DNA sequence: GGGTTGGGGTTGGG
C-alpha cells in the first residue's frame, strides 16, 4: 500500500503545477501598469487562480480534518501534507463510507491559490473535488512534512532530511522572489 | 435431448448444483421471511436491487430468520460496525468474501489493502437493506448466504459468503524421471571426445 | 533488576531507530489474534540445512550434511501483542510456538508440536488447530520483544519478534505501575 | 487516541448519567471522556440474572467497591448454547456450590444502546484487584496529561 | 464456424476437411494406447471387462467426443429459436460425417482391422438411420401448421429437400469433399 | 437499578469511620478458632485480627483461602456480614501495595474518581 | 551415461519449418555454423560491446539474455530469451516479470489500437467480424468482382526507429499519467450443456476458473472500473461472475519511458560468453514487442493511408485492409485502389 | 530464525 502511493511521486505534478502557475501569471499581467500593480496590492485578497490540469490527480489517505479553518491533511508514505479544501460541499460530494478520517481518496482536481499577507506573497493550495474509494484504517508515520498553511516558513521547515523537499522548496522561493519582483 | 443454449440465467443454473440446497433471489426470500409484505411500498431502484440480486444457502434456513414478534426492527449502529461486527463473529474463518484485504486483532478489525467491492457492501442499497433487516440477523444473513449482484448484462459480483474459489480444489511410490531435456542446445566443446571434466567418469583420475 | 517498557515507548523507538538497529525490551501484555493464512510451518535439517532439496514422495536430502534425512518441521506462527496502551504484529519462531501449544494441551510433547499440526494439516483436520488457536487468545504473559530496523527488497520496514515468554505473576507488575504512578505524581 | 480504557462501574455511570444529560455532542456512537473510546476494562464479580421472555439477551450484573452495571450477553443464532468463556463460569458456578467470584471482563459500550460484555476470565488472585486500581489510575493521569 | 461468413454447404465442407485432417492428426494416439494392455489395470479392467478392453475404451472415448463435438458445432451454427428438430437433424448430419470420415480413414489399419470395425460400422449406420428418421418425421411435424417458419428455417428446409436426405447421402458428397 | 457505595479501608480508620456501609478485605485466621469467621489484617507479622458474626467459619469452602467482606462495622473489630466472596490463593497477598492504593485513592486528587464529589 | 554423452559430443536442435522433429549435428560443424552466424549478424545488427560503456545503473537494474540460433533453408532463425536472473546485484526477476507491468498497460492500449488509428488486428474474432461487415457490404453492392494483394514486412522489429518510437510513446495521448493495477477472479460457463433432473454435481463441472489482471485509470471513464473492478467481453448472454483480490499496484508513465529507453538503447545479449547489443529495433521475444510493432506500423500507416479514409463514399468502392503483427492482406473492388495502396505503401516503406 | 508463484503442458497463427 505504501509502495502504490509513493510510486504516485507527487512532487512531480506538484513542480509542475507551480511551474505552469507561474509561467501563466507571468504573461497574463505582463501589462506592468504602476497604479494597476498599487490597486492590485491590498491585504488578505486573492488574486490569481490556476486550476490544476487533469493529468495531475493523485491519492492520498486522510487522516485528519478540521471543519473550522477547512483543514485537511493528507499523507503517503514518508511526507504527509497540510492542505485547505474549497467548503463542506467538497466533503458531501465525497460519499464517504463511515468518516472522513482514514479513508483513502483521490483528488479529481485542485488549485493553486497565491494571496498577499503581511507585505509578502503566501500560496495556497485549494482541494476542489474529492472521491474517497476505499477504507485504510492504517497509521502512516510520516517522518518529514511541508505545510501550505504557513508559506515559506511552512514549506522551508524540514528541507534538510528530504531532497524533494528541499527542490520543492527552492522553487517555491524563486517563485516567490520572481512574483514580489514584477509585481513591486 | 439436452442442448446448449446461448441465454442462461444464473437462478436457473445454480438451481442445477446437488450441494446447494436454497437459491433464490433477495425479493422472494424476504417475502419468504415476512420482513416485508407485498402491500408495502419501496423504491423503484431498491425493488429492481432486491430483484436482481441472488443468494444462495447450503441448506434451508427460511425458519431461523423467519419474523419475530418480540422486538421490532431498527437500526441505531452503523453498516461499517455491522460489518465489523459479523467479522468478529467469524473468527478464524479466513475464506469469505468479506475478509478480503482485511484482518482481526481481537474485537478490532483492520483495513490495510484496497477492494474495489467494499463500495457494493457500503452503499446506500445495502445500508436499506441492513434498516429491513436488523443487526442481530444481518450478522448472520452475511455469513450464512452466498452473495451475488448483478452489475452488469450477464455479470455478477459476489460481495459475502465462502468464496467460491473453495469449491475448485497412505501414499504410493513414484518413480524417478528421465532428464532427456538436458540433451538439446549444448554449445561447448572440448578438445578430446567423451564427457564433461566435471564427470565422475574423469574426476576419479 | 530488569526495567519493563510500553508498547507506545517501543513504537516511538522503532520509528525512531535507524535502519539496522535493534533493542530488546520486556513487556507485560497479552496474546491475541494468531494468523494461519500463510504457510504454518517449514522444514529445516538438523545439521542447520540453509537449503533444503524439495523432491517427490515425500524424499529429504540435506545439502550442509549431505545425507537421507527425515524431514524435520519448524512451526512458524503470527499474532499480535497487546498491552492496555498499545498493539503490534509479532514474529513466534519454532521454541516459542511449541512452548505456548505445550502449555495449552499438555498431551503433545514440545518438539512434537510441529509434527502434530503437520499431521492435522495433511490429514484435514483444522477446526482442531482452529479451536487451539482460538483458547490462546487474551492469553497474559510477559513478553521480551526485539525489533529489527532492516530493508527487504529495497524496502524499509520494521520487523518485531519475541524472544522470551514467561508465565505471567502480578506481583511485579502491580509493584512497578505503582512506582511509576507514584514517580508521574512526584512529578 | 485509544479506543479502549480502563474504569470501573462509578465511571460507567458517571459517564452514562453525563452522556444522557447533555446529549450536544458529535453525531457519533462514541462516548466522550478525555477522547473517545469504545472498549472497557473492569474487574469485579459476576452474577446471572433471570430475565423474562428475553432468550436472545442475558442481562448480567457486576457489582463493585463503587456500583453496579448492567451488561447484555449475546448467543449464537443458528444454535442455542453459550460462549465458552461463560459456559466455563457456569460449570465453575456449579462444581465451586454456587459461589460468586470476581472476573476481568472486557466489554463494549456505545450510546443510546446498552452495554455488551464481549470476554471475561476468572480470576483467583486477590492482587488483580489492587494491580486494576492502580492501572485505572495511571491510565486516567497518562489521559488528562495527554490531552493537554 | 461463423454462418454469417459460410453457407450450409460451405460449413459442410469446413467441417468434413477439418475433421478429415483431425482424425490423422489424432491416429498416433491410439497407436501408442494400443501399447499397454489394460486388462493388467484393474480400474478399467472392471469398467471395460478383460477381452476387448482397449476397443471398448476406444469406441466409448470417439462417441463421447463426437456428440460433444456435435453439440457444440450446433450451438454455434443456430440459435435458440431455431426448431429443436432441425437441431437434431443437422447433428445428426454432423456426426454421421465424423463417423463415415473416421471409419472410412480406420477400415484399412491391420490393429483395428477386426473386432472394432464393425462397431465403428454400427454407429455409423445407427447415426445414418437416425437421420433419414427425423428428416422424415420433420415432413409430418411441420405439415401440422402448428409452427411459423423464418428465413433461417425455410432456407435451412430448402437445402435439406435439394440435398434430398430423405433417401441417402450421395448427392452431397461430391459437394463437401471437392478439393 | 440501585446504588450502594462501599469503600476500601485499611485496619486503622474503622475506628475513624465508627460505623459506615464499607467493605473490607483480608485472610482467613485458623490459629484462634472462634466460633464466628475470623480475619487478620497485613502479613501476620503485627496482631490485627477482626472478626465478622454473621458467617459461620465453616460453612465457606476447605479450599478458601482469602476473602473480602462488604459490610458495615458494627463496633471495633466486629463487623457485619452481608456480601462475602472467596478466593483460594496460592500466592501471598502482598498488602502494602494494596495500602498505598487505598491512600492514593483517599488522594484529594484520584477520589473525583473513586467517590462522589 | 546416455545424457551427458549426447550432450558432449552432440548439439541436438530443431529446424524451422519442420515442426517437433528432432535433428542432430556433429559439434566442429555447428562451431562452424555458429562463426558464419555470428559473421552474419555483427555486419547488420549485432555489435560487439564492452561493459565500460554501458552505465553501472542499468547494468545492476537489468539482467541480460541468450542467443539461440535455428537452422533455416540457406540461412537462420536468430532466438533471444531472457529466462536468466541475475544471483549477484540483488537480482530476483528476469526482463519479462520486470516488464509485466508496462505489458498490461500496453495491452490495456490495444483495445483502442484496434480501429483508432490503424488497421490493425490481433485475433481470429476480430478477424470474423471484419469479414462478416466486408461480406455484408459486398452482398448489399451486389457481388461484383474482387481483386486482392498481399504482401508482408520482412524483419519488421529490427527495422523500427527508436527515436521515432519514443516520440511517438511521449506524443501519444492514449496513455494516461497513472494507473491502478486490480486482479480479481473470473468465473465462465464452459461448454458443457446443462443437466436435466448422478448426486454429485458442483461449479467445476459447470465453470472454469481464470486469474486475470486489469490496469485502469483514475480518470472518470465511461467504463467506470472503479466500480466493478473488471473488464470483459462475452459473445453469449450466458451469465458469469467476478470476485475481486486485495493486491493493488501502480505504474507510472514515466517508468515505461524509463523502461523503453533502457530497452531500446542498452539492450545486452549474450553468445559464447561473448557479449553482444542490438543497433536498431527492438528485441523480439519481450512481451510488448508485438503490440510495440503494431502500434509504430500504424503510425506510418495512418499517415500514408489519407485517401481509403474517405474513399468508400467518394466514389463508393468497398474495400478491406487489415494488417496482423507485419503481414498486410487487402481486398477491394478498385484495381486502381489496390495499385495506389502499392504505390503508397511503397512510398512510406 | 521467514520471505511474488512455481509450475504443467506443449496446439495454431504471428
Ligand atoms: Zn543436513
Amino acid at each position: 500500500m505504501k509502495l502504490l502511493l509513493q510510486n504516485q511521486n507527487i512532487f512531480q505534478k506538484l513542480k509542475n503545477t507551480l511551474n505552469g502557475c507561474i509561467k501563466k501569471f507571468y504573461d497574463t499581467y505582463q501589462d506592468l501598469e504602476q497604479m494597476q500593480k498599487f490597486e492590485m496590492i491590498v491585504e488578505d485578497k486573492l488574486l490569481f487562480r490556476y486550476s490544476c490540469s487533469q493529468s495531475e490527480m493523485f491519492s492520498a489517505q486522510i487522516q485528519a480534518h478540521y471543519l473550522e479553518k477547512r483543514v485537511l491533511q493528507l499523507t503517503d508514505g514518508n511526507v504527509k501534507y497540510i492542505v485547505n479544501f474549497r467548503d463542506k460541499g467538497v466533503l458531501d460530494k465525497a460519499n464517504f463510507f463511515d468518516t472522513p478520517n482514514n479513508s483513502l481518496v483521490i483528488i479529481r482536481q485542485w488549485s493553486y491559490e497565491i494571496y498577499y499577507t503581511k507585505n509578502t506573497f503566501q500560496i495556497n493550495l485549494v482541494i476542489d473535488e474529492m472521491r474517497c474509494i476505499d477504507i485504510i484504517t492504517t497509521i502512516f508515520y510520516c517522518k518529514l512534512e511541508l505545510d501550505f498553511t504557513q508559506g515559506i516558513k511552512g514549506i522551508s521547515k524540514s528541507s534538510s532530511f528530504s531532497n524533494q523537499i528541499y527542490e520543492y522548496s527552492a522553487q517555491y522561493y524563486k517563485a516567490i522572489q520572481l512574483l514580489k519582483k514584477l509585481l513591486i | 435431448k439436452q442442448m446448449l443454449t446461448r441465454k442462461e440465467d444464473l437462478l436457473t443454473v445454480l438451481k442445477q448444483i446437488s450441494a446447494l440446497k436454497y437459491v433464490s433471489n433477495l425479493y422472494e426470500f424476504l417475502l419468504a421471511t415476512e420482513k416485508i409484505v407485498q402491500t408495502s411500498e419501496l423504491d423503484t431502484q431498491f425493488q429492481e436491487f432486491l430483484t436482481t440480486t441472488i443468494i444462495a444457502s447450503e441448506q434451508n434456513l427460511v425458519e431461523n430468520y423467519k419474523q419475530k414478534y418480540n422486538q421490532p426492527n431498527f437500526s441505531q449502529l452503523t453498516i461499517k460496525q455491522v460489518i465489523d461486527d459479523s467479522i468478529i463473529l467469524l473468527g478464524n474463518k479466513q475464506n469469505y468474501v468479506q475478509q478480503i484485504g482485511t484482518t482481526t486483532i481481537g474485537f478490532y478489525v483492520e483495513y490495510e489493502n484496497i477492494n474495489l467491492s467494499r463500495q457494493t457492501l457500503y452503499s446506500s442499497n445495502f445500508r436499506n437493506l441492513l434498516n429491513i433487516f436488523g443487526e442481530e440477523d444481518f450478522k448472520y444473513f452475511l455469513i450464512d448466504f452466498l452473495v451475488f449482484t448483478k452489475v452488469e448484462q450477464n455479470g455478477y459480483l459476489q460481495v459475502a459468503g465462502v468464496c467460491l474459489n473453495q469449491y475448485f480444489s497412505e501414499n504410493q511410490y513414484i518413480y524417478p524421471e528421465i532428464q532427456r531435456s538436458q540433451i538439446f542446445y549444448c554449445n561447448h566443446m572440448g578438445r578430446e571426445p567423451g564427457v564433461f571434466k566435471s564427470s565422475f567418469f574423469n574426476y576419479s583420475e | 533488576q530488569r526495567i519493563y517498557s510500553s508498547i507506545e515507548e517501543i513504537i516511538q523507538q522503532a520509528q525512531a531507530s535507524e535502519i539496522g538497529q535493534k533493542k530488546e525490551f520486556y513487556v507485560y501484555g497479552n496474546l491475541v489474534s494468531i494468523q494461519m493464512k500463510n504457510k504454518l510451518y517449514y522444514y529445516r535439517c538438523t545439521c542447520q540445512g540453509k537449503s533444503v532439496l524439495k523432491y517427490h514422495g515425500d524424499s529429504f536430502f540435506c545439502e550442509s550434511c549431505q545425507q537421507f534425512i527425515n524431514p524435520q518441521v519448524h512451526l512458524m506462527l503470527r499474532a499480535f501483542v497487546q498491552d492496555s496502551t498499545g498493539t503490534i504484529p509479532v514474529m513466534i519462531f519454532d521454541q516459542q510456538s511449541s512452548q505456548l501449544i505445550n502449555q495449552i494441551d499438555p498431551s503433545i510433547h514440545v518438539q512434537e508440536a510441529g509434527q502434530y499440526v503437520k499431521n492435522c494439516i495433511e490429514n484435514g483436520q483444522e477446526e482442531i488447530i482452529r479451536q487451539l488457536f482460538s483458547k490462546l487468545d487474551f492469553a497474559r504473559f510477559i513478553f521480551e520483544i526485539q525489533f529489527e530496523n532492516k530493508e527487504f527488497n529495497n524496502e524499509q520496514e520494521i520487523a518485531y519478534k519475541v524472544l522470551k515468554i514467561e508465565k505471567e505473576n502480578i506481583k511485579e507488575e502491580s509493584k512497578y505501575l505503582l512506582k511509576k504512578l507514584e514517580h508521574l505524581i512526584n512529578n | 487516541p485509544q479506543i479502549t480504557v480502563p474504569l470501573n462501574c462509578f465511571m460507567i455511570n458517571q459517564i452514562v448519567k453525563a452522556a444522557k444529560e447533555n446529549p450536544q455532542a458529535h453525531s457519533g456512537n462514541h462516548y466522550e471522556w478525555y477522547g473517545a473510546f469504545e472498549n472497557a476494562i473492569i474487574t469485579a464479580k459476576f452474577e446471572f440474572l433471570q430475565s423474562i421472555n428475553d432468550s436472545p439477551k442475558i442481562m448480567g450484573k457486576l457489582s463493585d467497591s463503587t456500583g453496579c452495571i448492567e451488561v447484555v450477553i449475546q448467543k449464537s443464532k443458528m444454535s442455542d448454547e453459550l460462549p465458552e468463556f461463560v459456559q466455563a463460569y457456569e460449570i465453575e458456578l456449579q462444581n465451586n456450590g454456587n459461589r460468586h467470584k470476581y472476573v476481568r471482563a472486557m466489554l463494549k459500550m456505545r450510546k443510546n444502546a446498552q452495554i455488551q460484555l464481549l470476554y471475561f476470565s476468572i480470576v483467583n488472585d486477590a492482587n488483580e484487584i489492587s494491580r486494576h486500581g492502580l492501572d485505572l489510575c495511571l491510565r486516567y493521569l497518562q489521559r488528562k496529561h495527554g490531552i493537554e | 464456424f461463423n454462418p454469417n461468413i459460410n453457407s450450409f454447404e460451405g460449413l459442410c465442407r469446413q467441417l468434413y476437411h477439418h475433421s478429415k485432417a483431425t482424425v490423422m492428426k489424432f491416429y498416433p494416439f491410439m497407436t501408442k494406447l494400443f501399447q499397454i494392455d489394460l486388462k493388467k489395470s484393474k480400474q478399467y479392467s472392471v469398467q471395460y471387462g478383460k477381452e476387448n478392453t482397449n476397443e471398448n475404451f476406444l469406441k466409448d472415448i470417439l462417441y463421447y467426443t463426437v456428440e460433444d463435438v456435435c453439440k457444440i458445432l450446433c450451438y454455434l451454427q443456430f440459435e435458440d429459436e431455431i426448431n429443436s428438430n432441425i437441431k437434431e437433424i443437422f447433428k445428426n448430419l454432423y456426426s454421421w460425417i465424423m463417423w463415415d470420415i473416421i471409419v472410412s480413414y480406420l477400415k484399412k489399419k491391420k490393429q483395428f482391422k477386426g473386432y472394432l470395425n464393425k462397431l465403428l460400422q454400427k454407429i455409423r449406420k445407427s447415426r445414418f438411420f437416425y437421420l433419414k428418421e427425423g428428416c422424415k418425421s420433420l415432413q409430418l411435424i411441420l405439415s401440422q401448421q402448428k409452427y411459423q417458419l423464418n428465413k433461417k428455417e425455410l432456407e435451412a428446409i430448402e437445402f435439406i429437400d435439394l440435398n434430398n436426405l430423405i433417401q441417402d447421402i450421395k448427392t452431397l458428397i461430391p459437394k463437401i469433399s471437392a478439393k | 437499578q440501585e446504588q450502594v457505595m462501599y469503600p476500601r479501608i485499611l485496619f486503622e480508620q474503622m475506628a475513624q469511620f465508627r460505623g459506615k456501609k464499607v467493605t473490607v478485605v483480608g485472610n482467613v485466621c485458623n490459629e484462634d478458632q472462634n466460633d464466628s469467621l475470623v480475619i487478620e489484617f497485613g502479613p501476620t507479622g503485627l496482631n490485627q485480627h477482626v472478626v465478622i458474626d454473621n458467617y459461620r467459619r465453616v460453612d465457606l469452602n476447605n479450599t478458601t483461602k482469602f476473602v473480602e467482606i462488604r459490610g458495615v462495622v458494627l463496633n471495633q473489630n466486629i463487623v457485619s456480614c452481608e456480601e462475602l466472596t472467596e478466593f483460594e490463593q496460592k500466592d501471598p497477598f502482598d498488602f502494602d501495595t494494596y495500602s498505598k492504593l487505598i491512600h492514593l485513592s483517599q488522594s484529594d486528587k484520584l477520589s473525583s474518581l473513586f467517590t462522589d464529589q | 551415461i546416455v545424457i551427458p554423452v549426447l550432450r558432449y559430443n552432440f548439439y541436438i536442435t530443431e529446424k524451422h519449418k519442420e515442426g517437433s522433429q528432432i535433428f542432430y549435428y556433429r559439434k566442429p560443424i555447428w562451431k562452424l555454423v555458429s562463426k558464419l552466424t555470428i559473421v552474419k549478424l555483427e555486419e547488420e545488427n549485432l555489435e560487439k560491446v564492452e561493459e565500460k560503456l554501458i552505465p553501472e545503473d542499468s547494468f545492476q537494474k537489468y539482467p541480460q539474455g541468450k542467443l539461440r540460433i535455428i537452422p533455416k533453408k540457406g540461412s537462420f532463425r536468430p532466438i533471444m530469451t531472457f529466462l536468466r536472473k541475475d544471483k549477484q546485484k540483488n537480482i530476483k526477476l528476469n526482463l519479462n516479470q520486470i516488464l509485466m507491468d508496462s505489458q498490461l498497460v500496453f495491452r490495456n492500449l490495444k483495445d483502442m489500437l484496434g480501429q483508432k488509428i490503424g488497421y490493425s488486428v490481433f485475433d481470429n474474432k476480430q478477424i470474423s467480424e471484419k469479414f462478416a461487415q466486408f461480406i455484408e457490404k459486398w452482398k448489399n453492392k451486389g457481388r461484383p468482382q474482387l481483386y486482392y494483394v498481399t504482401l508482408d514486412i520482412k524483419k519488421c522489429y529490427d527495422s523500427i526507429d527508436q527515436m521515432k518510437l519514443l516520440n511517438f510513446f511521449n506524443q501519444s495521448d492514449l496513455i494516461q499519467d497513472t494507473y491502478f493495477i486490480n486482479k480479481y477472479l473470473l468465473f465462465q460457463r464452459n461448454k458443457r450443456p446443462l443437466l436435466q433432473i448422478m448426486d454429485n454435481i458442483n461449479f467445476p463441472y459447470y465453470f472454469n476458473l481464470k486469474e486475470r489482471q486489469i490496469a485502469y485509470s483514475l480518470y472518470d471513464d465511461d467504463d467506470q472500473i472503479l466500480q466493478k473492478g473488471f473488464k470483459e467481453i462475452q459473445s453469449d448472454d450466458r451469465p458469469f461472475i467476478v470476485i475481486n483480490q486485495d493486491k493493488p499496484r501502480c505504474i507510472t508513465k514515466d517508468i515505461i519511458h524509463n523502461h523503453l529507453k533502457h530497452i531500446s538503447q542498452y539492450n545486452v545479449i549474450s553468445f559464447n560468453k561473448v557479449k553482444f547489443r542490438q543497433k536498431r529495433g527492438i528485441p523480439q521475444g519481450l512481451n510488448i514487442s508485438g503490440v510495440l510493432c503494431s502500434f509504430y506500423f500504424g503510425k506510418l500507416e495512418e499517415e500514408y493511408t489519407q485517401f481509403l479514409k474517405n474513399a468508400e463514399q467518394v466514389n463508393g468502392s468497398i474495400n478491406l485492409l487489415m494488417r496482423l503483427t507485419d503481414d498486410y492482406l487487402f481486398i477491394s473492388d478498385s484495381q486502381q485502389n489496390a495499385l495506389n495502396l502499392i504505390v503508397q505503401l511503397q512510398n512510406c516503406a
